[PDB]
């Protein structure tokens, strides 16, 4: 008689659980089919890093381990295969779970995430007037980004993202290949 | 303070260099919304 | 003039076969057909005058 | 890509809905006919009327 | 003097301006926009549309090219809306993880104060 | 079968049914306003059409796109001092190791 009570409570904890699921999950956002595992850098890198650049690494090889946490429990189709011809849904999970082995994903708490974030706003609060660059409004940010965007082209001998500017026969190989695909699709 | 906002294009757009083989999808709210209006100028 | 505001049932003529490039396709045709049509018209007046 | 884009979703509502739409059409040329037949009944009638006051 | 439609982004040929938001619309695109919607494209207030109070191949080839002028724009603006979406997704990705490395380093930092505190 | 329209409900009648109910009603059927007894373009539609329909999808991109941007900008700025913690803390790390290495 207790029971149906009982059960209620068993699928409140459910909710908790996607609570403690990473925010792009419980947003359902774009995850990447498959993880750039190149992105890793050697602790060997020769000129001496800052932590600040450790910092990434620290970043990169955790995220890594959250992308195969996701690629084992939720991973990411945006529109179903299956109405054009059933494409078998052949991702390698075993591979990402193999990472996950070897690169064991901390199930941190609830409480563990709070505080951390906690602590990451009052330094975000520090470092926006500490670097002082500002508040941009949202249309100088639109300018921003959109050169940002039409600035920023891949490379694939690199193996980058780098901007043009940067970057002139590769900048057009890359048009070719950017054609390409339009072509292939 | 505009290399920023590139450093963080840059570190995004790595990632997708492994799946970036695949279609660029039409957000289906907005491609719902249209076929609605579509069809409500085919009646 | 009296309004109608009555609404319209037509229809493609066909919809398979068109597309935006298709259609100005088309339509530059139907043009062609048309300029033919009225160019008609005055030949045939001129026709009926003799 | 968007052209072709736009032509499939055009695709997806004409296979349903434009197989009803064009018997509905078809119908309405019917009825063009079936109007122009009666206003032709009417007037190849009242022709045979008039020959009929010519010929009486 | 000459406008901008609200909804287009482009001038209309025949304008109706919502008081809803003092701004300019094309009629047939926000009534339109109304069946659907019944809202103010704006900021989404209730909208209805008597409030609306009312103010050759080488042209093809012309025409063509305008309508290929907004196909570019349109695949651009897609795409821009799937890279913003692309970077979203990763900002989060990356803010998540930096939650995570912060929490491990919270664990190690209460962990390291632990044992100085041991001594 | 008759020419006429009603010039305030803008509705197409045929004369016979539109007549006697004026009559009885004195009233237009479709408003009830007063009515007295007496009284290629496929394709251009088409294609106008395709470039209402593409413009309502336009804003609508627009109004997603710049959704997301507005979260995406604050994040940004943001992110850098996520970067700069870690630093902090694997330097404060450091700091509570060394005193653990020194006994």
């Amino acid at each position: 008689d207790v029971d149906a009570r009982k059960q209620a409570i068993r699928d409140a904890e459910r909710v908790k659980e996607m609570k403690r699921m990473h925010k792009a999950v419980q947003k359902d956002l774009p995850r990447p089919s498959e993880v750039n595992e190149t992105i890793l850098r050697p602790l060997n890198v020769e000129p001496p890093l800052t932590d600040l650049q450790k910092s990434e690494e620290l970043i990169k090889k955790e995220m890594i381990t959250m992308l195969h946490y996701d690629l084992l429990h939720h991973p990411y189709e945006p529109s179903g295969n299956k109405k054009g011809k059933t494409v078998g849904f052949g991702t390698n999970n075993s591979e990402h779970i193999t990472y996950l082995e070897h690169n064991p994903y901390e199930k941190f708490s609830k409480e563990e995430l709070k505080k951390a974030q906690d602590v990451l706003v009052q330094e975000m609060e520090v470092v926006k007037q500490g670097m002082s660059h500002g508040e941009l409004s949202s249309e100088a940010y639109n300018q921003v980004w959109e050169e940002c965007y039409s600035q920023v082209l891949y490379l694939p001998g690199q193996s980058r993202y780098t901007r043009a500017n940067l970057a002139k026969k590769d900048r057009i190989e890359s048009l070719e290949k950017r054609l390409e695909i339009n072509r292939g699709h | 303070v505009h290399t920023l906002v590139f450093r963080s294009l840059k570190r995004t757009h790595d990632m997708f260099v492994a799946d970036n083989g695949k279609p660029v999808p039409l957000d289906e709210e907005s491609h719902k919304r249209k076929m609605a209006i579509k069809l409500r100028n085919e009646y | 003039l009296i309004d109608i505001k009555v609404a319209h049932p037509i229809r493609p003529k066909p919809p398979s076969a068109t597309s935006i490039p298709a259609i100005l396709k088309a339509l530059q045709d139907e043009w062609d057909a048309v300029m033919l049509h009225s160019f008609t018209l005055r030949q045939q007046l001129q026709t009926t005058r003799q | 890509l968007e052209h072709q884009a736009v032509r499939i979703e055009n695709l997806e509502l004409m296979s349903q809905h434009g197989c009803n739409a064009w018997k509905v059409y078809n119908e309405n040329l019917v009825h063009m006919i079936e109007h122009a037949q009666k206003e032709l009944q009417k007037l190849r009638k009242h022709i045979q009327d008039l020959n009929w006051q010519r010929k009486n | 003097m000459s406008l901008i439609c609200s909804i287009s982004n482009e001038v209309p040929e025949h304008p109706c301006v919502s008081p809803v938001s003092n701004h300019v619309y094309e009629r047939r695109l926000i009534e339109k926009y109304i069946a659907e919607n019944g809202t103010d494209p704006i900021n989404n207030q209730p909208l209805s549309e008597e409030q609306l109070i009312d103010i050759i191949p080488a042209i093809l080839k012309a025409l063509q090219d305008e309508w290929d002028a907004v196909m570019l724009h349109s695949f651009t603006l897609r795409q821009q809306l799937q890279t913003t979406r692309q970077e979203l997704s990763h900002a989060l990705y990356q803010h998540d993880a930096a939650c995570r490395v912060i929490a491990r380093l919270t664990k190690e930092v209460t962990a390291a104060r632990e044992a100085l505190a041991t001594l």
